């Protein structure tokens, strides 16, 4: 008897979200192989690649949209895998998915709430993070539902200069 | 006297491996599925005799854990296993004896002798998806060196208190012997 | 030419050092293979093994005890990998730490701050390790530096009652 | 018109390459190493003509990252690569054709070709560990598909600049034919 790929659990868990998040990438070789749906959503909408990039596994990640995984996928929040990413400041995961794409990629992309990957970067203030994105064409005047544009939402003066250093 | 067990739970995906610990240690069940992420752990106190009691490492094994590399290492060192299938599910007893030679394949007792590993036909609430009968267990056990099986319910507390005590058992015989 | 698992950048890095912050696992094989020191320690006194349990790589955590690394090494703040995993709520990593060792697992080893690990996660009230620790023999008496036990380092009330119930 | 090439920098460990795309692209040096964890990136954009521009994505690919499983993955679609060797490291040089060997291995241009590599003698503001000659590594990049060769200083910024136009050169010369 052989693997199940298309097994869920109640919160919608297939193998390859627990593959992710644990981080065994042979495994994912694996599952993917045997035809695991690499864009499987769960419960909440988050995709192996949502997980990863919470977690911050770079291996992972690339991995997954070597695999031909969609960056972008939004969960119930309306977070990109980025949008996770940046949030919790996995720089080395944000600029896989930066880089990755070749240029096929949007940074303009808002949540539930409004906000691009920018602004939260800014708000928890992540400095190589907002480099990297700003570095990649990221707006600086995209505003949220607050209209708060991403400088707004700047954590100190130390970030705030960084941002303005390109406007 | 006290003691200090490693005991593995290991066995397919859905199959129970997780609600059986979970009764067994906490006696709660939830229908709810939520599947095990790599390998997830439980202890569990006996007082045995009045001379000696028993501390039980539970040692809750993902069912896809078998697909990966890391079984190796977490069987190391295991003195007793129970192996469980879904006795509504006739894949997961097919699959029983890819985990026994994965078990057996991977450690010995310190004399190079196979583990005690008892068997679990779980969720016994519910229907047959199989007609095999106890007999047929009986002469599968003896075959494939397993000390034995229940058949168990985690929803309705069957048969766990009794098959734990009987693999302790298996394990105390080979501990001063 | 074959690799030098001895190799240090000027922050007191190994390659194991990096495989296991990545998580990949096969290459913590194929390093400890070729004679990777696994209780190496980076320039603030960090193990491999501190850094899969920050990380909370459960995997690679058990691969690395499995390879026979040291749960009780202290950072430079008085950390071991389990101080780290309790600060970080990684339960899956707490418990490997706990359950591994078979019972030669030290509960009680303070901190720079005299915290033990309970401390850490009373403070940070991370429920599911809290019971794991309590269920394993952690001390609720135990206090830190500041005199305070983990009773009083609890967030909530809800968790305050958890720790009684033992007590 | 405006391009988007994805350019691989690749080598053994300590050799320089984080250095020189540093250099490149921020005109900064430290001595201080500190090891890639995995891959580094960065852009790099050129005013080629007044007619073309050209956004270079550069692939820093740790040293270590060849014992492991992934560089099948970071080589995808890449358009060109830098090979790169410590001066001052003979191992380092040795090695050159073992990243050369994976990367053919795993990539080809769109025409079953291989892509095009320039091979860089870093560290040249230092003392030659070996006594190799010019015209021996001359002759060394004729052998093994090398386009090119330079000895760049990432610490005096050396030839980096040439070696990059170099790449995109022949990079451009594959994508107009
Ligand atoms: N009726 C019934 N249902 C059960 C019994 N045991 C488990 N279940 C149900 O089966 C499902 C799977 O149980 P669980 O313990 O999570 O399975 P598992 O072996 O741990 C699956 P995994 O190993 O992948 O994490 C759960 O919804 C549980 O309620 C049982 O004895 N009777
Ligand atoms: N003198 C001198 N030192 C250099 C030069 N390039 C790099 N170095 C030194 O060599 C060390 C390694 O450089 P680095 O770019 O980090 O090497 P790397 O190839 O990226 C090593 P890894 O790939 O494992 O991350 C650094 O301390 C750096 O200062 C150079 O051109 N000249
Ligand atoms: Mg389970
Ligand atoms: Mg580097």
């Amino acid at each position: 008897s052989v693997v199940t790929p298309f097994s869920r659990d109640d919160r919608g868990h297939t193998p390859l979200h627990v593959a992710a998040v644990c981080g065994q990438a042979s495994l994912i070789d694996l599952l993917v192989s045997k035809g695991a749906m690499v864009n499987a959503t769960d419960y909440h909408g988050a995709t192996p690649l949502h997980l990863a990039c919470q977690k911050g596994y770079q291996s992972v990640t690339l991995l997954l949209l070597h695999y031909k995984a969609s960056a972008e996928v939004q969960d119930n929040n309306g977070n990109t895998p980025l949008h996770l990413a940046c949030t919790y400041g996995h720089e080395d995961c944000v600029k896989a998915l930066v880089y990755y794409d070749v240029e096929s990629c949007r940074l303009d992309i808002g949540n539930e709430k409004g906000d691009t990957p920018l602004h939260i970067a800014a708000r928890w203030g992540y400095q190589g993070v907002i480099e990297t994105l700003l570095q990649n064409g990221a707006s600086t005047e995209i505003q949220n539902r607050l209209k708060e544009t991403p400088l707004k939402c700047a954590l100190n003066s130390k970030i705030l200069s960084v941002m303005e250093a390109y406007h | 006297r006290e003691h200090l067990f490693k005991v593995l739970v290991i066995g397919e995906l859905g199959v129970g491996k997780t609600s059986i610990i979970k009764r067994y240690v906490h006696q709660l069940f939830s229908q709810h599925y939520r599947a095990t992420i790599g390998v997830d752990f439980a202890l569990k106190v006996l007082n045995w005799d009045s001379r000696t009691l028993v501390r039980l490492q539970l040692w809750d094994i993902a069912g896809l854990e078998r697909f990966g590399n890391m079984t190796r290492v977490y069987y190391k060192e295991a003195v007793g296993a129970f192996v469980v299938f879904d006795i509504s599910r006739s894949s997961t007893f097919e699959a029983v004896l890819k985990w026994k030679s994965d078990l057996d394949s991977k450690v010995h007792l310190p004399n190079g002798s196979p583990i005690p590993a008892v068997l679990l036909a779980n969720k016994c609430d519910q229907n047959k998806d199989s007609s095999q009968s106890p007999s047929q267990v009986d002469q599968f056990c003896k075959e494939h060196g397993f000390a034995g099986w229940f058949e168990t319910s985690a929803k309705d507390n069957i048969n766990i208190e009794e098959a734990a005590r009987f693999l302790v058992e298996k394990i105390l015989v080979n501990h001063q012997s």
